[PDB]
């Protein structure tokens, strides 16, 4: 999309893979702010909205905190404090081709600044003097948008670059866009720190003999206590003994 | 129309297993015995929570909706089992006035002689979903007994509800905040259950954590009287204290 | 492919008014401007008219103000144009052009470049 | 502009009370060694103050 | 004052190689990196090379790789670009801007503005 007119996916309900993004070479920006995304992995959001667009080369720097000029106050705007990610890669090979690819546009005039992630797609005829413009273009009445020169021999400022923007929400709702976090393997019959889907603990795993009913995960004892629980992995019920401790 | 919500509308309030014993859990059950609506595509409250039950030999009904106003004004949930599939849906959907069945989304989801129950709760952003379906011999009303539903769904919406409708005879509870004696088998479901609110006798089991109590006199509650009227007296004055003066003065 | 396919053209007395019309066929989200130019035999390609294909705002030249209007229907995806007050000066062909760049100022698309050029249809100017 | 302050950027652990680090190694911020050079996951672990 | 002056400049035939030299003085402890840049008549300023003051990571243009490396003496603070494989295309005024903005990123010192500037020198590639 265009950049006064920027998209704006929203991710929610699935499983986030941070792994693939900020460890693959086809990226040249993916500057991230007051977070890691490393540390995402290990982290839950509501929402994540990827706002994608295309700018040229030299307006790369524009996207992000405290910035100023065309893209960053007329077509797309961050807050101070943002606290997401800015991903950009080189696009000459797919947003240009011989003769100016010209389907990219972005906002030229506009009365004021915009907003953090704030969206104007408006096509009024900017009224740049005192004369009402009345939908008709002429002398300080022109059209807001203009064309890109997306050219294949364009310099790398002036060539194409998609950019996709994360941000991430924390609303008063449950957070539905987590990390995969990979397992490990299971040891058993030995005195280990095991962490299950939502408890943790120390002792010895060992093969049951309880049923638990389909939907039953960790067993309990009188006492409040773990005595049971289910892989979560493989449908297999274990048995937790406290590991072997005692008075000398 | 009322009928008796004998000892149904119990459903497992956690994915624990525990075996040959008997637990104390405080959480939204339907009351014993209590008046259950009974109809044979009207709108109803969602206070707390709804356990509804339905009896089918034709699968008459087939969904639900929640949420607010169900008008296309705000986030709704709309459930549907249409002759093959499950669907699940969140979108500010527009419904008409009055929607039946003949013969910006947020989530989607896609999968007498018949009783389905099922209990609905809404609690922290998460919509509950229990449920269970049996075989019966009746068509006038509830069967009496005692069966425990396991839970089906459970969706991270975050989306408000206090009304809702069906889509299609079946009845209708409201659950409240009451304490419940369950006893888990040795295999971990539930064979009975105890609602200690109900009358004395139960209060004494849920005491003792006990279905059959020993003969005696048993301390269980405390009885105070309630507040009928709220009793407010002041000083009657009038004049407002001049705190303009000092806010709105020119000088500090 | 974008097509651009010119009509209407043909003899006419002096005085008289002709509509020409250009059908665009292909491409049609990125159509920016549509203009019209003439040509007549041994003279330089001119331009007459454009219009921005949003908004509809148009830029004449000064030989027909007044005389000519450039109209445009984005359903049909077609751009008219009307010439009004025909002299014999307006003998010539007239072709219709089409650009996707996106320019602020108006004017910028009577000496820009077009991409796309039909392939121009008589008017002749007798008396 | 003034940027003869820095502060260190990327750290492999949190300092512990009081410590000191003025160490200008390579940060690898992925598998790949850097081995003293600046690149892809390999930056430069100190920077100004504007 | 910090200075920064250029030389090594001159006459070359295509295919040669060429070490141009920059001296700093005055200010040397605050240098964060060095950087090269070229322009040619009626063109635009161009980045050609940069190397961080501390470490010596060196970051290039794509249009020098494999040809231009740049190097540095901390002990005569000074920065050197050799030149190799010449070409007619690398004829311009050759400066040398010195930064005291340490930066994590190498590559913020390709487009990042530099404080201080030498006069340049020419470097024409004739044959
Ligand atoms: C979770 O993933 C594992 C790994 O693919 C599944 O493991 C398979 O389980 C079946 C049934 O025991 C075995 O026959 C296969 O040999 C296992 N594959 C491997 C590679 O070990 C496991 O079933 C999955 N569980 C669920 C519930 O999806
Ligand atoms: C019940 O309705 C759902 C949709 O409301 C139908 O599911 C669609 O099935 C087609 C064919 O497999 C898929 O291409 C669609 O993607 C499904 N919809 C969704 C939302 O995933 C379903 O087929 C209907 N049931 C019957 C029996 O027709
Ligand atoms: C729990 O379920 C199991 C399996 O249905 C029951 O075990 C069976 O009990 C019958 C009756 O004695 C035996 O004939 C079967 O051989 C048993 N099978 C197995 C696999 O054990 C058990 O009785 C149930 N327990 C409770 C308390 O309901
Ligand atoms: C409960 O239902 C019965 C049967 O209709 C009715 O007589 C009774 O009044 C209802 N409960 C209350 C509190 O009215
Ligand atoms: C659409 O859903 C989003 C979810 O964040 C919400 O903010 C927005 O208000 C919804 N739109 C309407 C019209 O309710
Ligand atoms: C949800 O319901 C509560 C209680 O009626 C209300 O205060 C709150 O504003 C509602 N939530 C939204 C998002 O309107
Ligand atoms: C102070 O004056 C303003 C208007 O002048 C008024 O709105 C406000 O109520 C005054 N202060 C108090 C405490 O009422």
């Amino acid at each position: 999309a265009s950049v006064y007119a920027w998209n704006r996916k929203r991710i929610s309900n699935c499983v986030a893979d941070y792994s693939v993004l900020y460890n693959s070479a086809s990226f040249s920006t993916f500057k991230c702010y007051g977070v890691s995304p490393t540390k995402l992995n290990d982290l839950c959001f509501t929402n994540v909205y990827a706002d994608s667009f295309v700018i040229r080369g030299d307006e790369v720097r524009q996207i992000a905190p405290g910035q100023t000029g065309k893209i960053a106050d007329y077509n797309y705007k961050l807050p101070d404090d943002f606290t997401g990610c800015v991903i950009a890669w080189n696009s000459n090979n797919l947003d240009s081709k011989v003769g100016g690819n010209y389907n990219y546009l972005y906002r030229l005039f506009r009365k004021s600044n915009l907003k953090p992630f704030e969206r104007d797609i408006s096509t009024e005829i900017y009224q740049a003097g005192s004369t009402p413009c009345n939908g008709v273009e002429g002398f300080n009445c022109y059209f807001p948008l203009q064309s890109y020169g997306f050219q294949p021999t364009n310099g790398v400022g002036y060539q194409p670059y998609r950019v996709v923007v994360l941000s991430f929400e924390l609303l008063h709702a449950p957070a539905t866009v987590c990390g995969p976090k990979k397992s490990t393997n299971l040891v058993k019959n030995k005195c280990v720190n095991f962490n299950f889907n939502g408890l943790t603990g120390t002792g010895v795993l060992t093969e049951s003999n309880k049923k638990f009913l389909p939907f039953q995960q960790f067993g309990r004892d009188i006492a409040d206590t773990t005595d049971a629980v289910r892989d979560p992995q493989t449908l297999e019920i274990l048995d937790i003994t406290p590991c072997s401790f005692g008075g000398v | 129309a009322y009928t008796n919500s004998f000892t149904r509308g119990v459903y497992y309030p956690d994915k624990v297993f525990r075996s040959s014993v008997l637990h104390s859990t405080q959480d939204l059950f339907l009351p014993f015995f209590s008046n259950v609506t009974w109809f044979h595509n009207p709108v109803l409250p969602f206070n707390d929570g709804v356990y509804f039950a339905s009896t089918e030999k034709s699968n008459i009904i087939r969904g639900w909706i929640f949420g607010t106003t169900l008008d296309s004004k705000t986030q709704s949930l709309l459930i549907v089992n249409n002759a093959t599939n499950v669907v699940i849906k969140v979108c500010e959907f527009q419904f008409c006035n009055d929607p039946f069945l003949g013969v910006n989304c947020t989530f989607e989801y896609v999968s007498f002689k018949n009783l389905r129950e099922f209990v609905f709760k809404n609690i922290d952003g998460y919509f509950k979903i229990y449920s269970k379906h049996t075989p019966i011999n009746l068509v006038r009303d509830l069967p009496q007994g005692f069966s425990a539903l396991e839970p089906l769904v459970d969706l991270p919406i975050g989306i408000n509800i206090t009304r809702f409708q069906t889509l299609l005879a079946y009845y209708v509870g409201y659950l409240q905040p009451r304490t419940f004696l369950l006893k888990y088998n040795e295999n971990g479901t539930i064979t009975d259950a105890v609602d200690c609110a109900l009358d004395p006798l139960s209060e004494t089991k849920c005491t003792l954590k006990s279905f059959t109590v020993e003969k005696g006199i048993y301390q269980t509650s405390n009885f105070r009287v309630q507040p009928t009227e709220s009793i407010v007296r002041f000083p009657n004055i009038t004049n407002l204290c001049p705190f303009g003066e000092v806010f709105n003065a020119t000088r500090f | 492919q974008v097509q651009l396919v010119e009509s209407g053209g043909g003899l006419m007395q002096a005085g008289g008014s002709l509509r020409l019309s250009c059908a665009v066929s292909g491409r049609t989200f990125s159509t920016a401007a549509m203009g019209w130019f003439r040509q007549a035999p041994g003279k330089e390609r001119e331009f007459v008219a454009a219009i921005r294909w949003s908004g509809g705002s148009a830029y004449y030249a000064d030989s027909v103000k007044g005389r000519f209007t450039i109209s445009r229907d984005k359903a049909k995806n077609t751009v008219y144009l009307q010439m009004n007050s025909l002299k014999y000066e307006d003998t010539a062909v007239y072709y219709c052009a089409r650009t996707e760049n996106v320019r602020s100022l108006l004017s910028d698309y009577a000496t820009w470049p077009y991409d796309y050029w039909g392939q121009g249809t008589q008017v002749t100017v007798s008396s």
